[PDB]
This record gives C-alpha cells, structure tokens and sequence, in this order.
DNA sequence: ACTAATAGATTAGAGCCGTC
RNA sequence: UGACGGCUCUAAUCUAUU
C-alpha cells in the first residue's frame, strides 16, 4: 500500500488550496463575475421560501467544527459576486392548476404534463420577458414529488383526479432545445427550519450541515452562471479523458438497446462533456464505436489545436477487442489511448489494527502494473473526518488496454476527485469523467429527439 | 456471545444485530478467500427479519456507532471462529483432500499515516 | 434595578460641587454615584462607569461647563446614556446642570 | 506600525476572527490574533504591549455577545483606549460588530462613540467598509497576497491536520489459501454418472 | 477596435460641443454598470478562413454561406461551452457589408 | 442579400442577443479616405452616438 | 504563596517596575490567581513615580 | 438447432439509510 | 432532484457443461 497523495484545487488569483469549502470561504473562485440574475418560479407559497433564506445565503452561516464543516462567510465575501431579490421572474404558478395536474393517477403523463406546466411558463419567460436569468430556479413543492416520480405511488386518501418517467431528468433534457440551466430544488432543502415534516424535529437536515448545505445550494446555482469556482493543476497537458457509462435507454422492449454518454473532461480546465452513440451486447459496435472518437476525440482539434497526446478513456464496464481496434484506426494516430475501467468490482476493505479511526483516503494496492486499487474514500488528514461513515471499500482500477504507468494513473483519478460542481466536498469518490457521465446518460434518454453537441455541465 | 473477548452478536433498541461474512474465493490477485462484513438482526435472536428494506435500514442505524476497530475485531473474531486448530483452517474436498487457509487477514504495509488528533 | 442616581462629571473640576451635592443629595437621600468619592478605587474606571450608567444607573445628570463638555471621558459617558436612554425611552434620562457660570 | 489587532473572545468568535484576520492577511494587511501563531505562552502578556504600542497600527475590534464582557477582550480594549491616547490617531480602534443577539444597545463604553463596522447583516459589506477605510486613512499596507493567509491557514489552522511518514499495519478482509489438493480429477463417468443426477 | 473602443466610453470623452453633441461621464457613471475588457469571448475568424468563403462569388449562395461562419460559433458557445456571454458583439469588417450587400 | 435579417433570424431558436456591430461604427478614428478626409464624420457624434 | 495569602497587589507602578520579568511574573501569577479567586479589586497599582 | 442450463465474472437500476 | 457516501435489492448478459 503506497500513499497516493492528496491532490490540489485552485482558486482566486491563481491560488492553489486542498478544500473547496475552505479554500473559497477564504480565497474566491478563478474568474471574476459581478452579479448573478435569479430567475424564480414556483408556487405562491415556495416564493416565501427562497426569497427570505437566499438573504440568509449571503450571512454567515456557521458551522459547528470549522475543521470537519469548513467556514462559509455568506455570498458575495466567498464568490465575489452579487445575489439579491432582483430579477426574481415570479411566474406565479397556482396550486389549483397543479391541483387539478398533480393527482392524476398516470405514471408519465402525470410527470410528463406537470413538468411541461412548468416547462412552458420558464420557457416564454426567457423568450418575451426582460430578464438576463442566468441560473433558472424552478422550486418545485414536495406533494408532487412525493406522487410524481419513478415508478410513482399515489396512496388513496383524498382521491380525487383519475387518468423517462422521473421529474428531474425530463426536466433538463427538454431544456437542451432551449439552451438554459437550471437549478431545481424539493422538499426541504431550503425550508428545513421550520418544515417539521414527520414530527418537530427537521428529518431532512440540520444546522451542523447548514453551513455547508448553504455550500452545497450557493455552489450549485454558481457554477452555472458561467462561473469557473476551482480548476485542476496536476493535470498534465495533452491528455484527454473519455468517462463514458452506458446506460439502459428503455425500460419494456429491448433490453439490449443502451446509450453512452461520454464525457469529454480538456487539459484547459474545461469539465466538457460528449454524445456519445446509441448502441444495443452491452458493447459499442464499432459503428457507434468509431462515431464515439471520431467525434469525442476532435474537439481537440479546434479547442486546443492538435490531437492529445494521452487519451485516458474511462468506464464501469471491461472492454473488448472490438471495441477497442475501431478505436484505433478511427482517429489516433502516433496518440496514447488507454482504456481504463473503475469499479467496485470486489470488496477489499483494510481496517486499522491499533487506533479507532478508519484508513486514510489515498492508499494504492498494487496488483499488477496493469491493475491495483484506489482508497479515494476513507479518512482525510484536514478535516480529520472520514468522507465515507462506514468503512470504505477502493476503486479497482486496472488498464483494460493499452500500456501505462498505474501510479501515474492512480493520483490522475485521485486528481478528478474534487471537480464535483454538484456539492461542496472535499472529494468525490469517483472520478468528474465517469461520476457527471451518469446524470447526463440520465438525461439524454428522458427523451429521444436531441441533437446535443458537447454541452457543458450546467443544463444538466 | 464473546469470541475472545469481542461481542459478535448484540443488541439494538428491540432488534438483536448479528455479524455475518459472505465468502467468494478468488484465484486473483492471489489464492483468497474474500470476506464480506454484514449485519443481520432478528426478532428474538432465532429468526432473521423477513424485510430487505427494514433489514438495510437496520443495518444503516447499527453501524451508526461501529467503527473501524468495531468492525476488525468482530471480522478477526468471527473469522478466528472458523480457524481450525492453531493457524488455519482446512476445507475439505474428499476423504482424505483437504484445503487449508489462513485464519489471519493478510496483513498490508504503509508508510503514511494521521498522527490521531483524538 | 436602577435606582443609584448617576451623577457624570470631569475631572476635579467638579469634584468639589458634586460631593458638596452628594452631602446634600445623598444626605437627603438620593443613591447618588460619583468618579471621584463613589469611584471604585483599584478597579477599571472605563469598566464600572459603563457597568453603573449600562444596569446600575437610574438618572444621569451631567453637569455643562467649560471642562466638562469637550473631554473624551465625559463625552464616553453621554453617548452610551443615550443609548441606554434610547433602550429606556426617556428623553429626560440625561438632565444637564449648568453648574459653570 | 502595521499590526492589526484583533481582540475577541478566543473560542467563540474564532469563526469571524478566522475568516475575518485572513480576510485581512489575505488582502494582505498584518493582524494579531491568539489564534494566528504557534508556540504561544510567554508571548501572552509582556510582548501583546510591544506589538501594540510599536507594531500596532490598527484596532479591529470584534464586537458580540461573547466578546461583551470578557476579561481578556476588555483588558486589551481598555490598552487600545491609551494606546490610542499618546499617538494623534482618534481613529485607532474600529469596532466590528457581529453577533445579532448583541444588540446595538448594549455596546460597552469604549467603543459606544466610535463607528462601528456592520457584520451582522452581511459579511461582505463590513470586509468592504474595512477596506475603504483603510485606504481613506492611509493605513500602511503591502501589495494583496492571500498566500500570506493560505501560509497562516496550513501553519496554524492545519499544523496537527496533515500526514505524517508513519509505518502502520492494516488488516483486511482476504484469507489467503496456503495449499491446494495435489491433483484435479476428471471422472470419466461415460454414462455412469446420472444425466440429470444434480451433481451439486 | 473594441480594446480601444470598449473600454472608451468609461471615461468621460468631451466633443466639439456639449450644448449640442453632449459628453457622458462614462458607462460605470452614467449607466450604472460594469462593462469593460472582462468576459470578452474572442472567437478569431481568420481572413483566411473568412477568404475561403468570401472567395465565392454566388452572392446567392456566399451571403448565406457569411453568416453560417458566425451563427454556428455563436450556438457552440452558446450550448457546447462554458463561458457566459449577455449581448454578443459580431464586428463584421466593412468589406462583408461591402460585397454582400443589395 | 444583406446578411442582417439570415443572421438575426436564424438565432430565433437559440435567442442569444447579439448586437450587429461595423467595423466604420466603431473604429471612427483610424477609418482614413484616399483624400485625408474620411466619409463617416462620427467624432461629434462621439458622444450620443456612444449613447 | 500568591494562592495562600496574597491579599491585595499594591504594585509600586515605577518607571521601571513593569519591564521587570519578576514584577510581570508575580503580575502573570496574579492575573491567573485573579481569575482563580474571582477578584477585581485584587490588583491595586500605586502610582509613586513622579 | 438450441430447446434447458448451474455455476464464473461482470453489468446497470434503485430504493434506502447515514451525515462528510 | 443541495448532496456525498455506504451498503442493500433486482434484472440482464458473456463464457463452458447435463
């Protein structure tokens, strides 16, 4: 067990800290943006939910242990930019409206309508309106969630109304056409003070996360104002990754039809993202395979301006020859590409003998020089809290194809352990490529009437 | 319910929690015998709960005051458990066949480290 | 509960006038706290003063003169007065003596 | 004179004082504060005079509930009070008022007259303010350089929270097999062994 | 041009005569806002690359084949990019409008 | 054949503003003729044109 | 001794009584022990230098 | 023909919790 | 879906033999 070591994130001014939390409570994010336009909707009574806590978004809000929660000074003093209740497009939507839409006893025209209720009141909003609404917001109640969602369950107390399927990923594929982020919140994850939601205590959260929840929500409605919070240094130049997951398009007929969305992170700091092909076993014919790179691998071209001299392509699932000869002589030539597959494939868990705390996040189990571990979960020296409560297990990470250096691959995963712009952590436990890859293979099989170039992360 | 002095089987508000290990041999990366740490709970300590998601909620809130030590010496225990006379324990393939394995988890070396900081 | 009348003053320019008050006032009765004879001896005088006019002080009266305006001690005590005058309401919580002719 | 001192209540308003001194280091001012050196003691009393009286160029009080009656934070106030004094700088002491439940009230005697900085409703402002007024005083200042924070941040606030070069033994969940039966045996059973037998 | 003109009109600039051709202070001091060189998204169209378009004499055909240059950088920007941009500023050189003009 | 209304019209479906800009709109200045006199006179201008 | 019987701490407050180690020693104890006995009139410099 | 296979060793969904 | 864990539960498939 060598110790891989913890990497580095940037922030303001060129700066280079460990923490996300830390290092913008203290130093800000890279570029300099000045103010962020809310646009809002939601119910009448949800208004008086974001609009009186987002104030409280820009307070301090304090943390119990600085060390395991780390500080976060409000929103203007951490991200240098403005939020205040303006440009708040209060597209006042009707509980009856919703009343009469909620309740129906369908499992996607139920969501498939009650999202286009909301789909078809931002849309004309960014279209006739005057507001430059950078980060949508579209707060939605916590009945309709409860009722509407996969493999939706509707109990029968107040019967009233009778006739993918989730809420979220229909929401933002259809956005895509329209070219807009959007930040979407549920249930308390604002009004958690004074919701009660069971009995009086607040289930869904508490004032110990409360200083980085409010971490977690700024960061999350920041990033997408085109906003760049933290950017990797360990990354060489050159080197491409490809963290493609593919996943089940349908869920009747066909179950051998899937799609990858591969992700396509630059050695620029740009987290940019693929469309891949959609491929039907379990593999990408080297129809869909030689599209996939073809495509993927030419943004280089015009990005950078030569091809990467690395391609450290990423995935869940092994490799076979097929796959991987069509991705040869489609496109790289005189260019390294890897195959690297990262799973939880067998538990290897090491517990700590003499002490009480659990190993250290970092820790490399060396195989073979095609195949070791990675403990990117476990406990971390700032903090001085594990990131995983329970005891961890590693990502078996072995190169599937192709010849490379295990370590200098290890702390390359490692390095994509911190560009998580969906919560504010000190890590993420898998990397940016593969872990972003599965959400946007959620949302571009909501629907199957996309033409997606390799957008960015903030539409999804 | 003691192993060498560690507690393998216990309480929990009125579901009693059991330490159970799942075994999948492997011949990579090496001959081994892979363990699995689970939790299990019954009723009265004789018939297991016949609920996957009350039995994963259970479990959620069992190791809510399990760590790392918690989990080795009940693992070690358990597994010392099964040691057949003094540093092995043999599976039997025939008459006269047996397949000896270390008792002792292999041990793994490293130079980095926390300095505890209580 | 406030019932000590303090009296502000500087300096022993007055010293001389607030105890020949105090004898009259605190010999006809009133709670009567002065910096110079009721002062804690050996203790802050920037901590008491503030602890007396914050809690302890019913009335404060200020006495107007020449040297007794301008100083920064006296001026301490007049605004955190108001600012108890303000968490009391009392306009006449703050009573100026002209004693200086 | 380029010190910046902080008084404040020393485990409770370490939240602000942390973020507010390496606000302050990392705009690059100089600050005092209990919470920004290691190897204290002796440094406690007896050399606090010296950074005031030589090095102390500016009084960043930290108003709160806390800081409120408190013998370490009224004793260092009631220096700033006289330091004050023998230099011409009325403008010495700046209270920095913070905490909501302290109201505006209840502000103690030697920072009552002085203008306060507003925390308490948003951080960002008061940071603002502060650098304004600075700038409009002509407070001695170095060039911007949050390093100088980030170096006071890994030093103190991650001395005791880094790794050590430390041989440790961990256990795992592998049982390695130590020997094999000497021979695998195909039993060439040619219609002897039952078709449908359940051989397991 | 822009870097010179961009960051022009935050300063006060005085005319022949302000009765008639008033001066403004500058955008920060007139239009209460921040516009200056931050967030400029240069997207270099080289001469070249415009040249082997313009090169084209089918005004019928070259007029469309000008402007499918700039819009499909602008929506790549706009979907298949990070940077934000509010009001996009496409300088076409005075010979663009020149030639394809009726 | 002006590109103006193609160029604006075929972002109606992305609805990005972008502001038609000229090169002798904005570079007043360094526009010279073949005579020393240039045809676009935008220096008195300079001010409510810049409005 | 300071904790026994201390009493009161009427410091000479000379012009060179207070760079002392010793007088700042017995001062350091004292503001321990003051905190300790719970005392403010504890410390009670004479001012004697002219 | 592959009809059934009982194991290897991968492979997503996906609800459920715990609180970094 | 603020989230990151951890496991837990299902299903499918490639690879050889009734």
């Amino acid at each position: 067990l060598i110790y891989i070591e913890e990497p580095k994130i940037l922030f303001a001014h060129g700066q280079k800290c460990t923490d996300a939390r830390d290092g913008l409570a203290l130093f800000g994010p890279l570029n300099n943006l000045y103010g962020i336009k809310s646009g809002v909707i939601g119910t009448k009574q949800g208004l008086k939910i974001f609009r009186d806590y987002l104030d409280h978004i820009q307070k301090p809000i304090y943390n119990s242990n600085s060390i395991t929660r780390p500080m976060f000074p409000g929103f203007e003093a951490v991200f240098d930019c403005k939020w205040e209740s303006t440009g708040i497009t209060f597209k006042e939507v009707t509980n009856e409206d919703i009343g009469k839409f909620l309740y129906n006893s369908s499992t996607h025209k139920r969501t498939y309508d009650l999202v286009s209720l909301f789909i078809d009141k931002i849309i004309s909003a960014n279209k006739n309106e005057d507001e430059n609404v950078d980060v949508w917001f579209v707060i939605v109640p916590d009945e309709i969630y409860k009722y509407c969602r996969p493999n939706s369950v509707l109990p029968k107390e107040m019967v009233q109304t009778k006739a993918d399927a989730q809420f979220h990923d229909q929401f933002k594929a259809r956005l895509l056409k329209h070219t807009i982020p959007t930040q979407i919140f549920r249930e308390s994850t604002l009004a958690w003070r004074d919701f009660k939601n069971a009995f009086g205590l607040p289930i869904r959260d508490f004032s110990k996360i409360e200083g980085h929840l409010a971490w977690t929500i700024s960061t999350a409605a920041f990033y997408k104002a085109g906003g760049k919070p933290w950017k990797l240094s360990d990354v060489r130049n050159g080197v491409c990754y490809l963290g493609l997951v593919y996943k089940k398009v349908e869920k009747s007929k066909n179950p051998r039809n899937a799609c990858c969305a591969a992700q396509m992170f630059l050695d620029n700091g740009d987290g940019t993202v693929f469309k891949g092909e959609v491929g039907p076993q379990y593999h990408l014919e080297p129809k869909e395979a030689k599209a996939l790179l073809s495509q993927s691998l030419q943004s280089y071209k015009e990005q950078i301006g030569e091809y990467p001299k690395e391609v450290f392509i990423h995935a869940k699932t092994r490799f076979n020859h097929q796959e991987w000869d069509a991705f040869l002589e489609v496109t790289p030539k005189e260019t390294n590409l890897v195959g690297v597959t990262i799973s939880k494939t067998k538990p290897l868990k090491l517990y700590k003998t003499e002490g009480d705390y659990t190993i250290l996040r970092g820790n490399a189990y060396v195989v073979n020089e095609r195949s070791a571990f990675l403990w990117t979960v476990g406990y971390v020296p700032k903090i001085q809290t594990a990131l995983s409560m329970e005891v961890p297990n590693p990502l078996f990470i072995e190169i599937n194809k192709g010849e490379a250096d295990i370590k200098q691959v290890l702390k390359d995963i490692l390095s994509l352990t911190k560009l998580n712009y969906n919560a504010c952590i000190f890590a993420d436990g898998e990397p940016v490529t593969l872990r972003f890859a599965d959400k946007i293979g959620e949302i571009l099989t909501a629907s199957t009437d996309i033409k997606t170039p390799p957008l960015a992360f903030k539409y999804y | 319910d003691k192993f060498e002095k560690t507690m393998l089987v216990g309480k929990q508000k009125d579901k009693n929690w059991h330490f159970a290990i799942s075994g999948a041999s492997k011949l990579y990366p090496f001959p081994v015998l892979m363990i699995s740490s689970h939790i299990f709970f019954t009723a009265d300590g004789k018939k297991l709960i016949d609920s996957s998601s009350v039995q994963h909620s259970s479990r959620r809130r069992q190791g809510k005051n399990w760590w790392n030590n918690t989990w080795r010496t009940k693992l070690l225990a358990f597994i010392k458990y099964l040691s057949d006379d003094d540093t092995s324990f043999y599976l039997e393939m025939g008459s006269e066949e047996k397949v000896f394995v270390s008792n002792e988890p292999v041990k793994f070396k490293g130079n980095v480290s926390y300095n505890i900081p209580e | 509960m406030r019932n000590k009348i303090f009296i502000s003053h500087a300096t022993p320019d007055d010293n001389d006038f607030t105890r020949w008050l105090a004898l009259k006032l605190i010999g006809l009765g009133y709670e009567v706290w002065c910096d110079i004879l009721f002062l804690d001896k050996g203790v802050d005088f920037w901590s008491n003063i503030e602890k007396v006019i914050r809690e302890d002080t019913c009335k404060f009266l200020l006495v107007s003169s020449s040297y007794s305006n301008q100083r920064e001690g006296v001026l301490k005590e007049l605004a955190v007065a108001a600012k108890v005058k303000k968490q009391l309401k009392d306009d006449k919580f703050i009573i100026p003596l002209a004693i200086d002719e | 004179r380029n010190k910046i001192f902080i008084s404040h209540a020393t485990p409770d308003d370490n939240d602000f004082t942390r973020w507010l001194a390496l606000k302050l280091i990392g705009l690059g001012y100089e600050v005092w504060c209990d919470i920004l050196f290691l190897d204290k003691g002796v440094d406690f009393w007896s050399n606090i005079e010296k950074v005031i009286r030589e090095d102390t160029c500016k009084f960043l009080l930290v108003s709160s509930s806390y800081s409120n009656q408190r013998e370490g934070v009224l004793k260092e106030l009631a220096v700033a009070a006289k330091v004050k004094k023998q230099l011409k700088d009325d403008k010495f002491i700046i209270p920095l008022a913070i905490d909501e439940q302290l109201s505006y009230d209840d502000i103690n005697i030697d920072i009552v007259r002085l203008n306060a900085i507003d925390f308490k409703m948003s951080w960002a402002r008061g940071l603002k303010d502060i650098l304004e007024a600075f700038e409009k005083q002509k407070v001695p200042k170095e060039v911007a350089d949050a390093s100088k924070s980030n170096l006071l941040y890994q030093q103190i606030f991650l001395h005791d929270k880094s790794v050590i070069e430390k041989e440790e033994i961990y256990d795992s969940n592998w049982l390695s097999i130590l020997s094999f039966p000497e021979e695998l045996r195909f039993h060439e059973y040619n219609w002897m062994l039952p078709k449908r037998f359940d051989v397991r």
